Order: structure tokens, then C-alpha cells, then sequence
């Protein structure tokens, strides 16, 4: 516990310092926009997330190049199908961070883009070049107010401003929703609904998977914090797209909170039932918490899930640091038992003093979050 | 530049063959290293798919390494498999050419377990050489792989186990240093003649050389002609001669078979386990090269 | 596509405001009180009230004042809406003509602001030189007051102080200053600022900042000649002048937080104060400077939301929770000592949280019994047709949930009571009350300070003569939320179900609960069934001689065996907590609190439930009924009514899993309970009846039309709207439309029934007006539809 949580945030292992943008886009909610898509990207992209890329070919190189000098926004789409490339959702992706470089005479693009806007796709064309622009729709970001604001007594809202944490949410529940008593339900109900509380239950959970402060690493805003949560959570691409599609950071939230108590366990995708690791093994070893994507040297994105132990599997080879996205670490391909479907890797310290010696990374899009015992799967808001 | 299968791009030459070369190759996808052994279409000694199907009877075995993808690239038939260590040959000659009994004996027991598993399979492998005997990489480093199935026959059939026919009048397959002395005379191979050709890898680790090793002669008609005759000339007493009695007692066995007749493998491995025991050794896993690497 | 029309069949009847002043004459003293949508003037006569004028606004009101300026003969009235409508009003009379003329108006809302946590504060100044609101955080709206001010402008100054608790406008001073509490990181503090018309800004107040009190809540502006600011908190009544301090700390005022006020004397000497718990202080102040603070004990009131002394003695005691009174106070006599006594009792429905209707007498004639009040104010009320008849029936507790069982002629009421933690190791009542004094008694068997702890219980009260017959305590932490009257599967008995959920301050869900069946016969409870559930029973149905009941996200369907047992039948897992549930045939209505609406039909040749529709649109949803099997109403966020439709015909599976919103109106009130019925006697242009209950003793009326019949009556609206005298010039449309922060949309599928029926009330040439294209002819189509309340 020492590693240096801003080493995998910085993405070290794509070379020299980018260029960097300071300018932002932000498109009129319920707008319709016409945005290109990248053909190789296939990953389900949740706003304030970052998303690193290598892009190899001439026509994906020329539509950044076309990007970079209008709004340097692309469509990042949210896959039913990823086959057929049927896509009902989707995020914009804001490049904020760019280097070209001529490796071995051909001209190799780095980007860092950052999910922008939720979308409703209203339409896909593919131009007469190969690449595709998706007639869009923004979706907006649901904001409530207080549960109580349509429900409180005058003469109490002197009341409202209020000054051992169990002791404290106990009169915080007390006060916020004393005017409940004019209403159908009661207090701890209200409490289910409120941003703070599970924005508070949620700090809860973090703080078992790392060890830095509420106080600045997490934000107070509970759009950003929902984002921020559901950009870390281990879940199947059925489950990201439900997640994706929801409005409200009280229904994100909640929503969230339930994932983390239902799914404990995470076993292979091929499988469904060779387990692989449980929550008690998930931790932060990056600031954006347990799991973030990076970019392989063929420039795969793989959203790396940071886990203290894993089961069920075989390594490939011996260990390597070339391209790390953990600096100091090496790692081995770990295959599973079962079917030899990749799964992620083992990282191991190169230096006897680092801690943890050892951990595994494990690849998003090959896990599938298990509800112990026998039951379907099911995520309430 | 050159990817084979969708994923594995080449990154150099680590071997050859009768078929073509053998590459190291790196899946594209998450780092993985494999072994990717590329063949021309049109080839004048084509292999490939054969071993390819061979490998498809063999899976499950243990020391039967995987195979990722076959497929063709370009003008190329290709075999995606496992990355493999080093034969016993490049392990024999960072040892100097010397293997302790220690070492043969450990090897032995693998060795015989290895052939065991593709006779169980219903083939004969045909080209027992210390080449075609592999240590793994990493978790597999202590575990040897017998490969190189292109000369791999069927002896029986699944389901009847109706073992094929006595033939004579055959041109020798294989490797005239390992060959045994029924494969020399024409004489159609069975489970016999791989045993026997393992018994002659030993005497090799054993002895620097084999008695019918430095024959030359122009031609390779005139090279079989002399090893032939030198092994036949040899008594099995003479070869082992100053090494522990197992080996002249294997190579005796495996000569007194029946065409037909299954190797006792129990017996064979028991004979080299009962000499390792006797001269006080534990099964370590520390090999002659564990310890030049120590 | 709906076409429905809504009408108030009781007015609200909870009390947010009451002023005193010279309104309607210079020489008269008014009680003027704000009943939400409601303005009533009365004339304080020594005998009592004199009931001078009632208006209705086109706006909920937040700000009530009086005020007069110079020049002005008598007081204006200052009322700002929750829709942030500005207005000045003037009584003028003529002859037997009233008429509240509007002096000015205009709407102050920002395009930008976060609507303040403290809510709306509004304050003028004792010079009438300007109106200061506090609407967002962060920003002081000042509306200067003049007399070429007519559209009302306003400017805001920037606060630095982003909590601010409370704020008055000091008296004395030579410029407009304000006196407020605020909270930062260090804690609760009082500022003074001067406020400039000329630099739009705050100057340096008077006075420094002191530290106060961690739970200072009140601010209150003393006359001259004592000057200077009293703040109340928690434990201490602080005083400050400047250089001038004086602190109390009265135990007296320790068991319930003062909540409301009033001056007595016009130089400030005495105040009443009210708390939660409806305790009356009075605050004194012994006389150039103060030489000390006291406080009294007076008595007992209604909880007051608000205060108002009248003259000789007699208070009136504004209530949201329970009644409003008029009570005479005997702080002189000295030898008796100082006591409340109640003159006149005004009765208040409101809060209505939950009802049902019974038709207990005439067999065609139905009555509306009401779940009322909350905490001691708790009552039943009994609303009957003649003006509206109501009986009361006192509680002395929460009453929560109600319904009628006919076979043992008695209603069945779930309800709540508050019980202090003891010394001994137990809990002890603050009052006698409905679930401690019933005639029979029994309680749960159970399983394994000074701090509030809430007792739930089924109450069986009697339906002619309203005795609680029996009491069943429910267990310790077990909050009792559903109640049902049925008969289940073969048996002809018919059972009081009960539906709870278990909850400790440590787990934020229930993860236990339990379906209580009980049987009321022979004049005796018994408990025939107990089922333990893994979750809170929200709700519960009787569904086709079976009980649907949901369990948190799920909705399980229960038989009643032939051993008296609930056996599960089937489960559905949903994608939203089952909060609602409403059951027309074999079709379920399943909602959440944020307007998740979900459609289910039981498969009986499959035994399970099929989604056939759904429609989340995130808001705040406090009710919801089927109005038929295609329409569904329900009750969402700033007091708006919508109407959700499907499409069973629809060529497309996508469309016909798809609810369209096809009404949208801004209601004004928040509703608790719809209830399918009627207080009327059972060729009728309408279609239906579905009743509401609201947190403001509101009672309204639902109810279906024909396209030919709504196309009439919305050019009916749009024509009364160009002849009818809005209060503060608010426009109708506006007030009617749908209600967000975030949205406004014109309201659509929904008449205005108050609107259509004040045509009646309009003046003969006003009524031809209207029936420009005969007015005899609308007269009786608008005195049919009177007709269905
Ligand atoms: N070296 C190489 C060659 C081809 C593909 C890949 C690599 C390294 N790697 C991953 C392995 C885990 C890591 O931490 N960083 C990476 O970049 C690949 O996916
Ligand atoms: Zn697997």
C-alpha cells in the first residue's frame, strides 16, 4: 500500500507529454447532432470518464486530424450488438489531450479523450469513405430537488440548516424529514431517495476499496459522484447499457448501491459459472477507484478491474514490463482453467520494497457479476 | 507486419522444419506469446493440417501442448500453438553435452509417460529424438512436452483395437540415430519401436556419443548402411556397458517385444524409480540446467 | 386524449399565514388569513370574527404583509405565490360593492438560482422604503417601494453568506438595514448589513457579527423604543443591540424547538411564542434600555404554524397539523393564575393521509372518512352532503391508514404515537390517545434517554358511535404501512390485513417485515395468519380473492389456503420498488416514489405476471390511481396531476409498451390519496368519480368528459379568462400550467372545474360577454355539472 495512485491516471506507457486542450463543447440538451463514430472503438463509455486511444490506421488518423481542428467531439457507442453494430445508446467523447508521431514511416495518433454527453442514437450512416456519423439525440441529466421541498411546513424551514456519524445521520433524517408526517410515507423511506444519504452509503463501500479521504478526492456533486461510481463498477455491457440510459443521479445511485450489495461474486463471461474473484478482493490502486480503461500497443482498450486475489486461473509465459499500465509492476497473461478465454493479468512488483507485491488486473469485458446462491439477475432504479 | 489468425503478429524465427519455419509470435489483443509454425502451400513435405487433426485426438493429455488456431495467411498454411521452452538437445548442450543420472532417470519417467499417452491415443510417434522432447515455460518450466507429430501413424483401431498389419519392405521414418534396429531392416514400427529408440536417447544422454554416431559416408543410403550394422553389431551389454543394469534391461525388453504386443510401461518407469531411489535421489525438480542457472 | 375535469369539492382549510391590520377601513382592525390559494378578511369584533371578504388566487401563497407606506390613508397588502407572482393589493368598498384592486404586480423569479434551503422569506421594511426576498442562495432580491414601481422590479445583491437561517428588518435605523443568522464551517452567527437603493448593495451594518447559538433559528425585529434584535435557539433567547447583551436560558423552553411568534405590545414589550408540541410562551421585555428577559408559560394550543394577538386577550392560533382557535388569554386577573382557554374551534382536515368512502346511512348517499391530522392533533373526520357536514372524532395520535369492514360495522385505522425512552429500561407515553385508551387491548408477541420511539397500532373503532372497541400493539421497531379489508380464496370470513416492515437506525432498507391477518367477530381480535417476509409490505390488493402484496422490488401474489395460510402463488421481480400498487380486473398498476409506472397482467394459464407497459419519467410521484383500464392518474412534483394512456390496439410492440402522458395540470395542492366515489346521490355528461385527499384539507373531484364536452368548456375557460378579475393579475394559464423547477408546460386533458363554475357567480352583461359566439342556456350546463360534488 504505496504504489503511487497518480501513476496510472497519468498513462505514462504512451510516451512524451501531449499536446493538451483547455477549451470545452457542451451540446443543448434534447438537441439533435450529427457525430462521427472511431470503427474500432468498442467500449460503452460513461460520462467524466477517461478514454485513452492509439489509432493506427489512415482513415481513423484523418478523422482526428478533421476533430482536433473543429468541436473534438466523436460518438463512442453504446453496443446491443456489437456484431451487427446495433447501438440505441451512447456517449459523446471530448479529445482533450493529442500526439502524432511518425513510428516506422507511418503517422500514429495518441488521444485521451473524456465522456461527455449521454445520447439517443436516432439514426447510423456510413459514408461512401468507410467511416459512420450517428444522427444523435442529447439526452438530458435529470435534476430534482428535495423529496420534502413540495412537503414542508413554513414555520420549519428555520429548521432545515443543521450544525459519533450514526449519531449525526440520525438527526439528519429526523429534521430533513420531519414534514414526511404530512405524507403517505415515512421517514426512512424518504431516506432511500435522498442524494446525500446514498452518496454517504455509497463513500462507505469506496472507503473499503481505498484508503484516501471523502473530503477531496470524491466530488459533492451527486451527477459527478454517480458518474464517477459507475465508471468503476465491474458490471456485464447489459448492465452499463440500463446504467447509461438512467436520467436521474438519484436512480444512478441507487442503482449503483444496489449493484454493490447483490453481486459479489465475478466469474468468466464464457463459463457464467468458473468464478474468478469477489468483492472483498476488489481495490484502488488508481485515484478513479478500482477499475479504469488503458490502451494496449495495437491499441485494444481494456477497462482493468484492480483485484488483491483471483482464482480459477492459469498464467501464460513469464512476466514482462513492457507497455505496464502500472508502473514498477510486471505482468503475465492469465487465461482461465476452464474455457483459456483471457481473462486479464497478474502484476508483480519489480522492486522487493513495493507493496502490494502482487495483484491482479482483470479485463472488464470478460468478468460477469454473480448474485451468490441461486436467483436471476435484476438491477432496481 | 505479418499477423496470422486475426491476432498474432510475428515477431521472429525460433526454428525449422521438414514443412517450413517456426515463429515466436505475440497476440495482439492482451500480450500473450505463442508459437506459430508456418508451412507454404504447395510444400514438397506438408505436415501441418496432419498435425493439426493429430493434436485434435491428443488434447487433454498432459505435456500435449494447446493449439490456438489452424488456418491459412496469406500463401501459408499456419499451426498456432503454445510456447514451448527449450528440446533436451539445447538443454544437452548448455549442460556441455552432459547429463548427471540424476537427470536421465527424472527425464526417463517423463519420457515414457509422454509416448504412453500417444499410444493410448491409438498412434505411434515415429521420430523419438531429444529434439522433439521440450521443457514448458513458466508454471509448465519442470514439465516435459513431446511434439513434432508429422510422422505420427495410427497402429490400431479405436473401437475393434485391431492392431495393423506386419509389413516388411518399409524406407526408414525418422532419425537414423534413435531408429530402432526393426525400423534399420524394414520392418513395419509399432508401440516396440518407440520404446526402443527411447532406450538409445538415454544411452545418448548416458554416453556423450553412441557407438554408430561418427560413421560417415558420402550418401545417406551409405550413413544407415553402417548405423545399421554398428547397432546390430553392438550388444545391448556392450552399449550400456559401466552404466546401472536398467538400461540394458530397458533396451533388452523393448527388443524381445512382439509386433503387436504393449510395452509394459509400469514396469519400465519402475526400473529407472527403483535405481533413483537406490542411489538416494528426490524428485527436485532440479535438473542439471536448473543448476547452471543456480 | 383523456379529457378529464377536476373540481374542489372542500376548500383547503389548513392556516400557512394570518396578518393584522387596517385593510378594509383605517378605523377597522383586520385578521386577514391565507389558507394556501385562499385570502379571507375578517373584522376583529369584540364579540369575535366578522366575515368581510373571501378571494381565491390564481397562485399558492408564500408572503402575506401588510404594510403602509407614506401618504396612504390605510394598509396595503403585499402577497408574493410559490410560482413567484409579486403583488400589492388595495380594499376599496362602495356602497355594497368589494373589490380587491391590484395596486401592482409582477413576477420576481431569476432564469438562474437554487431555490433556498430556509425557503422563501419575505420582509418589508418598518419605512416602507423597500421589500426584501430571499428566493435563491447566495442573492438578496430587493423590490424598491414607490409608487412609479407598478410592474415591481427587483435587483439582488450578492451574499456571501450562503446559509442564511433567518433575516428581519431592523426598527430605528436611518437607513434600511436587515438583521440575519447564518451557519459557516465555525458555526451559527448574526450579521447586520445596511442595504443601499442608490448602490444596489450591502454596506457595513451597524452592528458587529456575534457568535450565537449552535441551533439559533429566529430572528425577531424589536420596536422602538428598545431597538435591536432578539434571536431564539434550542436552549438560549439572546438579545443584541450592539454593545448591548443579554442572554436567557429557560428550561421551560427546552422540550419542544419555538417555531412561530407575535408582537403583542406595539412598542415590543410582550410576544407570544409557539412551539411544535403547541406549548404558548409569552416573551417579556422589562423596561430607554432592556433590563431583562422572561418567559411564560401561557398554556395549550393547536400546534400553530402561526400566531396572531387581536385584542383583549384574544389569540388566533393559525394550525396546519390540527384545528386553528380563537383563544382567550387571562395573563392579567392575578390571583388566577396564567391560562389558555378556546373560544371557537376552526375545523382543518388537512393533513389528509389517507380516506375512504362508506356509505354508512341513506344506503346511496356515500361519506368520506378521513385520516387527519398528525401527532395530538390526530383525528378521523366524517364528510357528508347537506355545505359540507363534518364530525370529528379526536385521536390524540397519528392516525395513517383506514378502511371499512361492513360485516363487523367498524372501520380499522393503523396508527402512530410518539413514547419518550425511560430511566427503567422502557418507553412512556406523552398522552393519553386512541391506541392507549381503547376499551380492549392486545400486543404482538414478541421475538429475541429522553429519545423519541414511535408506537404503531390497528385501531378498531366502531361506525356508528366512533369508540376505539380494540387496540393491537404491533412489535417493538415494526412500522405497520399497509392495511386491507378482504375475504381470501373459499373462506367467508373477512380479515383486517396487515402489512409492516422492521426498522433499526443502523440499516437504511428493511430486510424484514410481515403480512399480519386478524379477525374482528364477537366483539373480539384474534390474529389468524403471520407470514414473515424478507422486506417491507409498501402494499397490498386484494386481487381476485388473493392478496398481491409487494415486498420491496417485488410483487408476490398469495393464496389463502383451506389450513388458513398465505401460500406464495407467484413472484415478479422488478426494476423499481413497488411503492403503489392499484389493481383494476386481472391488470396491476405498479409505481415508485420518482413516477416509475409499470403495467402488469396476471397470466392465469401460466400462473405469473406479464409486463405490458412501463414509463419513467424521473419526478417526484405522491399518489396514483386507473381511472379506467386505459388511463391511469397520478400526483407528481410542485403539486401537478398528469394522466398516463395506453395503446392496446398499436401495430408496433414498442408502442404498446409505451404509456403517453395525455394530461398535465398544476393543481396547487399535494395530493395523498385518490379514492374511487362519490358524496352525491346514486344522461350525465361526466364520466366517473374519483376523490382526493391533500395535505392541506383539500378535498377535489376527478372525473371523465367527451371531446365534444372538453372543447366546449376550453373556450368556455379562455373566454371567462379574458372577463374574470384575477387577485395580483396573475394569469390563469399560467397558474394552471405544470409545474417543475427545471420545466413549465401549458396544462393539457384537464378543465378547471372552479373556473367553469365561478361563471355562475359573474354579473349578468359579463355572462353575455362570454356567450358571444344564450347565457341562460351555459347557465345550465354549468349548473349540471355543479351537480357531480
Ligand atoms: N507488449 C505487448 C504486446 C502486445 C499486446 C500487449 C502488450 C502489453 N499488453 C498489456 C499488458 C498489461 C499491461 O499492463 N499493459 C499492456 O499494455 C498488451 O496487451
Ligand atoms: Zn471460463
Amino acid at each position: 500500500i504505496n504504489f503511487d495512485t497518480s501513476l496510472p491516471t497519468s498513462h505514462t506507457y504512451l510516451g512524451a507529454d501531449m499536446e493538451e486542450f483547455h477549451g470545452r463543447t457542451l451540446h443543448d440538451d434534447d438537441s439533435c447532432q450529427v457525430i462521427p463514430v472511431l470503427p474500432q472503438v468498442m467500449m460503452i463509455l460513461i460520462p467524466g470518464q477517461t478514454l485513452p486511444l492509439q489509432l493506427f490506421h489512415p482513415q481513423e488518423v484523418s478523422m482526428v486530424r478533421n476533430l482536433i481542428q473543429k468541436d473534438r467531439t466523436f460518438a463512442v457507442l453504446a453496443y446491443s450488438n456489437v456484431q451487427e453494430r446495433e447501438a440505441q445508446f451512447g456517449t459523446t467523447a471530448e479529445i482533450y489531450a493529442y500526439r502524432e508521431e511518425q513510428d516506422f514511416g507511418i503517422e500514429i495518433v495518441k488521444v485521451k479523450a473524456i465522456g461527455r454527453q449521454r445520447f439517443k442514437v436516432l439514426e447510423l450512416r456510413t459514408q461512401s469513405d468507410g467511416i459512420q456519423q450517428a444522427k444523435v439525440q442529447i439526452l438530458p441529466e435529470c435534476v430534482l430537488p428535495s423529496t420534502m421541498s413540495a412537503v414542508q411546513l413554513e414555520s420549519l424551514n428555520k429548521c432545515q440548516i443543521f450544525p459519533c456519524s450514526y449519531k449525526w445521520w440520525q438527526k439528519y433524517q429526523k429534521r430533513k424529514f420531519h414534514c414526511a408526517n404530512l405524507t403517505s410515507w415515512p421517514r426512512w423511506l424518504y431516506s432511500l431517495y435522498d442524494a446525500e444519504t446514498l452518496m454517504d452509503r455509497i463513500k462507505k463501500q469506496l472507503r473499503e476499496w481505498d484508503e484516501n479521504l471523502k473530503d477531496d478526492s470524491l466530488p459533492s456533486n451527486p451527477i459527478d459522484f454517480s458518474y464517477r461510481v459507475a465508471a468503476c463498477l465491474p458490471i456485464d455491457d447489459v448492465l452499463r447499457i440500463q446504467l447509461l440510459k438512467i436520467g436521474s443521479a438519484i436512480q444512478r445511485l441507487r442503482c449503483e448501491l444496489d449493484i454493490m450489495n447483490k453481486c459479489t461474486s465475478l466469474c468468466c463471461k464464457q463459463c457464467q459459472e468458473t468464478e474468478i474473484t469477489t468483492k472483498n478482493e476488489i481495490f484502488s490502486l488508481s485515484l478513479c477507484g478500482p477499475m479504469a480503461a488503458y490502451v494496449n500497443p495495437h491499441g485494444y482498450v481494456h477497462e482493468t478491474l484492480t483485484v488483491y486475489k483471483a482464482c480459477n486461473l492459469n498464467l501464460i509465459g513469464r512476466p514482462s514490463t513492457e507497455h505496464s499500465w502500472f508502473p514498477g509492476y510486471a505482468w503475465t497473461v492469465a487465461q482461465c482453467k476452464i474455457c483459456a478465454s483471457h481473462i486479464g493479468w497478474k502484476f508483480t512488483a519489480t522492486k522487493k520494497d513495493m507493496s502490494p507485491q502482487k495483484f491482479w488486473g482483470l479485463t472488464r469485458s470478460a468478468l460477469l457479476p454473480t448474485i451468490p446462491d441461486t436467483e436471476d439477475e435484476i438491477s432496481p432504479d | 507486419e505479418f499477423i496470422v489468425g486475426g491476432k498474432y503478429k510475428l515477431v521472429r524465427k525460433i526454428g525449422s522444419g521438414s514443412f517450413g519455419d517456426i515463429y515466436l509470435a505475440i497476440n495482439i489483443t492482451n500480450g500473450e506469446e505463442v508459437a506459430v509454425k508456418l508451412e507454404s502451400q504447395k510444400a514438397r513435405h506438408p505436415q501441418l493440417l496432419y498435425e493439426s487433426k493429430l493434436y485434435k485426438i491428443l488434447q487433454g493429455g498432459v505435456g500435449i501442448p494447446h493449439i490456438r488456431w489452424y488456418g491459412q495467411e496469406k500463401d501459408y498454411n499456419v499451426l498456432v500453438m503454445d510456447l514451448l521452452g527449450p528440446s533436451l538437445e539445447d538443454l544437452f548442450n548448455f549442460c556441455s553435452r552432459r547429463f548427471t543420472m540424476k537427470t536421465v532417470l527424472m527425464l526417463a519417467d517423463q519420457m515414457i509417460s509422454r509416448i504412453e499417452y500417444v499410444h493410448t491415443k491409438n498412434f505411434i510417434h515415429r521420430d523419438i529424438k531429444p529434439d522433439n522432447f521440450l521443457m514448458g515455460i513458466g508454471r509448465h518450466c519442470n514439465k516435459l512436452f513431446l511434439i513434432d507429430f508429422g510422422l505420427a501413424k495410427k497402429y490400431r483401431d479405436n473401437r475393434t483395437r485391431q492392431h495393423i498389419p506386419y509389413r516388411e519392405d518399409k524406407n526408414l521414418t525418422g532419425t537414423a540415430r534413435y531408429a530402432s534396429i526393426n525400423a534399420h531392416l524394414g520392418i513395419e514400427q509399432s508401440r516396440r519401436d518407440d520404446m526402443e529408440s527411447l532406450g538409445y536417447v538415454l544411452m545418448y544422454f548416458n554416453r556423450t556419443s553412441l557407438p554408430w554416431q561418427g560413421l560417415k559416408a558420402a550418401t545417406k543410403k551409405q550413413k544407415y548402411e553402417k548405423i545399421s550394422e554398428k547397432k546390430m553389431s553392438t550388444p545391448v551389454e556392450v552399449l550400456c556397458k559401466g552404466f546401472p543394469a536398467e538400461f540394458a534391461m530397458y533396451l533388452n525388453y523393448c527388443r524381445g517385444l512382439r509386433f503387436e504386443e504393449a510395452p509394459d510401461y509400469m514396469y519400465l518407469r519402475q526400473l529407472f524409480r527403483i535405481l533413483f531411489r537406490t542411489l538416494n535421489h528426490q524428485y527436485d525438480y532440479t535438473f542439471d540446467w536448473t543448476m547452471l542457472k543456480q | 386524449m383523456s379529457y378529464n375535469y377536476v373540481v374542489t369539492a372542500q376548500k383547503p382549510t389548513a392556516v400557512n399565514g394570518c396578518v393584522t391590520g387596517h385593510f378594509t377601513s383605517a378605523e377597522d382592525l383586520n385578521l386577514l388569513i391565507a389558507k394556501n390559494t385562499r385570502l379571507e378578511i375578517y373584522v376583529v369584533t369584540a364579540e369575535g370574527l366578522r366575515p368581510v371578504k373571501e378571494v381565491g388566487m390564481y397562485g399558492k401563497i408564500a408572503v402575506m404583509e401588510l404594510f403602509r407606506p407614506k401618504g396612504e390613508s390605510k394598509d396595503l397588502l403585499f402577497i408574493l405565490t410559490a410560482k413567484y407572482n409579486a403583488c400589492i393589493l388595495e380594499y376599496k368598498q362602495s356602497g355594497e360593492s368589494i373589490d380587491i384592486i391590484t395596486r401592482a404586480h409582477g413576477n420576481v423569479q431569476d432564469r438562474i438560482g437554487r431555490p433556498s434551503e430556509t425557503g422563501i422569506i419575505g420582509i418589508i421594511d418598518p419605512e416602507c422604503r423597500m421589500i426584501g426576498l430571499r428566493l435563491y442562495d447566495g442573492l438578496f432580491k430587493v423590490i424598491p417601494l414607490d409608487r412609479d414601481n407598478k410592474e415591481l422590479k427587483a435587483f439582488n445583491i450578492r451574499l456571501e453568506e450562503l446559509h442564511v437561517i433567518d433575516v428581519k428588518f431592523l426598527y430605528g435605523c436611518q437607513a434600511p438595514t436587515i438583521c440575519f443568522v447564518y451557519q459557516d464551517p465555525q458555526g451559527r452567527h448574526v450579521k447586520t448589513y445596511e442595504v443601499s437603493l442608490r448602490e444596489k448593495e450591502f454596506n457595513k451594518g451597524p452592528w458587529k457579527q456575534e457568535n450565537v447559538e449552535a441551533e439559533a433559528s429566529m430572528v425577531i425585529a424589536v420596536p422602538e423604543p428598545f431597538g435591536g434584535a432578539i434571536i431564539i435557539g434550542q436552549e438560549s433567547i439572546t438579545y443584541h443591540n450592539g454593545d448591548k447583551y443579554l442572554a436567557i436560558a429557560p428550561p421551560i423552553i427546552k422540550q419542544s424547538t419555538i417555531v412561530c411568534h407575535n408582537r403583542v405590545d406595539p412598542n415590543g414589550s410582550r410576544y407570544l411564542l409557539g412551539d411544535m408540541e403547541g406549548r404558548l410562551f409569552m416573551l417579556l421585555l422589562e423596561k430607554v434600555t432592556l433590563k431583562d428577559l422572561r418567559v411564560e408559560l401561557l398554556g395549550e394550543t393547536s400546534i400553530a404554524e402561526c400566531l396572531t394577538y387581536l385584542d383583549n386577550g384574544v389569540v388566533f392560533v393559525g394550525s396546519r397539523l390540527g384545528d386553528s382557535q380563537l383563544v382567550k388569554l387571562n395573563v392579567d386577573s392575578n390571583e388566577q393564575g396564567s391560562y389558555v382557554v378556546a373560544m371557537e374551534t376552526f375545523t382543518n382536515l388537512g393533513p389528509i393521509v389517507d380516506m375512504c368512502v362508506v356509505d354508512l346511512e341513506r344506503q346511496g348517499q356515500g361519506q368520506l372518512v378521513t385520516c387527519s391530522g398528525a401527532f395530538k392533533e390526530g383525528s378521523l373526520r366524517i364528510i357528508r352532503n347537506g355545505k359540507l357536514h363534518i364530525r370529528t372524532v379526536p385521536l390524540y395520535e397519528s392516525p395513517r391508514k383506514i378502511c371499512y369492514q361492513e360485516v363487523s360495522q367498524c372501520f380499522g385505522v393503523l396508527s402512530s404515537r410518539i413514547e419518550v425512552q425511560d430511566t427503567s429500561g422502557g418507553t412512556t407515553a406523552l398522552r393519553p390517545s386512541a391506541s392507549t385508551q381503547a376499551l380492549s387491548s392486545s400486543v404482538s408477541s414478541s421475538k429475541l434517554f429522553g429519545e423519541e420511539v414511535e408506537v404503531h397500532n390497528l385501531l378498531i373503532i366502531d361506525q356508528h358511535t366512533f369508540e376505539v372497541l380494540h387496540a393491537h400493539q404491533f412489535l417493538q421497531n415494526e412500522y405497520a404501512l399497509s392495511l386491507v379489508s378482504c375475504k381470501l380464496g373459499k373462506d367467508p370470513n373477512t380479515y383486517f390485513i396487515v402489512g409492516t416492515a422492521m426498522v433499526y437506525p443502523e440499516e437504511a432498507e428493511p430486510k424484514q417485515g410481515r403480512i399480519v391477518v386478524f379477525q374482528y367477530s364477537d366483539g373480539k381480535l384474534q390474529t389468524v395468519a403471520e407470514k414473515e417476509v424478507k422486506g417491507a409490505v409498501y402494499s397490498m390488493v386484494e386481487f381476485n380473492g388473493k392478496l398481491l402484496a409487494s415486498i420491496n422490488s417485488t410483487v408476490r401474489l398469495y393464496e389463502w389456503t383451506t389450513e388458513k395460510e398465505l401460500r406464495t402463488e407467484c413472484n415478479h421481480y422488478n426494476n423499481i420498488m413497488a411503492l403503489y400498487l392499484k389493481t383494476k380486473g386481472d391488470f396491476i398498476l405498479v409505481g415508485d416514489l420518482m413516477r416509475s409506472v409499470l403495467l402488469l397482467a396476471y397470466k392465469p394459464m401460466e400462473g405469473n405476471f406479464e409486463e405490458i407497459a412501463r414509463d419513467f419519467n424521473p419526478n417526484w410521484m405522491s399518489a396514483v390511481e386507473i381511472l379506467d383500464d386505459d388511463n391511469f392518474l397520478g400526483a407528481e412534483n410542485a403539486f401537478n396531476l398528469f394522466v398516463c394512456q395506453k395503446d392496446s390496439a398499436a401495430t408496433t410492440d414498442e408502442e404498446r409498451q409505451h404509456l403517453q402522458e395525455v394530461g398535465l395540470f398544476h393543481l396547487g395542492e399535494f395530493v395523498n390519496v385518490f379514492c374511487h366515489g362519490s358524496l352525491v346521490m346514486q344522461s350525465t355528461p361526466t364520466q366517473g368519480s374519483v376523490l382526493f385527499g391533500t395535505v392541506n384539507g383539500m378535498i377535489g373531484l376527478v372525473t371523465s368528459l367527451s371531446e365534444s364536452w372538453y372543447n366546449l368548456l376550453l373556450d368556455m375557460q379562455n373566454r371567462l379568462n379574458k372577463v374574470i378579475k384575477s387577485v395580483g393579475k396573475i394569469e390563469h394559464s399560467f397558474w394552471r400550467s405544470f409545474h417543475t423547477e427545471r420545466k413549465t408546460e401549458p396544462a393539457t386533458g384537464f378543465i378547471d372545474g372552479d373556473l367553469i363554475e365561478s361563471f355562475l357567480d359573474i354579473s349578468r352583461p359579463k355572462m353575455q360577454e362570454v356567450v358571444a359566439n344564450t347565457a341562460d342556456d351555459l347557465i345550465k350546463v354549468v349548473e349540471e355539472l355543479t351537480r357531480i360534488h
